[PDB]
């Protein structure tokens, strides 16, 4: 099927039409996605099938076809882009200067943008067009607005 | 039965709209992969 480095809607039929579920990006032959997107589960590529290959529900992370490749860091000074992919909609880049989820293991990079459900599994991209993780796991905040982290996965 | 769909090459876009805030937030994170505020 199709293998081309890029990104792709996740998508199912199990539901009223075709629902996108999710985002996620393929690159060096192993597709990336977050676990709350598929929960695990096999992913068809037309007359093919994606088997899950590592997968973390803490990190709410999960690789196809191989180990996990991106391995590209917020700096924590640069801009960075969600290249969101909304729900039948084209995919459109945004650029912000992510803020910062302290927490007591450290500190994570965190973007203030509301997109719907669906967009989850969007990368964040760095100025080189390197993919520094990808949207979806944050918190809501009293302004209602969603803050996902850049969550990003590490490379063995 | 979910299944995948191209949708771009992923490049930085020159003169992307620029825009969100920067917030500086305390939180944890539980097994669940759940984030929560602390305050
Ligand atoms: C009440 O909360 C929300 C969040 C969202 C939302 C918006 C953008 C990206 C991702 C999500 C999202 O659902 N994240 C997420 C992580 N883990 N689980 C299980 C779900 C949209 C509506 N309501």
């Amino acid at each position: 099927g199709e293998t081309t480095d890029g990104v792709y809607r996740v998508m199912t039929r199990r539901l009223l039409g075709s629902t996108q579920v999710g985002v996620g990006v393929m690159q060096e032959g192993v597709f990336h996605t977050m676990w709350h997107v598929t929960k695990g589960a096999a992913l068809r590529s037309g007359e093919g099938r994606l088997d899950p290959y590592w997968g973390d529900v803490k990190q709410d992370l999960v690789s196809y076809c191989g180990p996990w490749k991106l391995d590209a860091a917020w700096d924590g000074l640069s801009e960075v882009q969600l290249l969101a992919v909304p729900p039948g909609e084209r995919a459109k880049n945004i650029q912000t200067l992510p803020g910062i989820f302290k927490t007591k293991d450290g500190d994570i990079g965190a973007v203030a943008l509301d997109y719907p459900a669906g967009t989850s599994g969007s990368p964040i991209l760095d100025k080189c067009g390197r993919v520094i993780g990808l949207y979806g796991n944050g918190v809501v905040i009293k302004n209602g607005s969603y803050v996902s982290a850049i969550t990003q996965g590490k490379r063995e | 039965d979910m299944y995948i769909e191209r949708a771009g090459d992923i490049t930085w876009e020159k003169d992307a709209e620029v825009t969100g805030n920067s917030p500086r937030l305390d939180v944890a994170l539980d097994e669940s992969g759940d984030f929560s505020l602390v305050e």
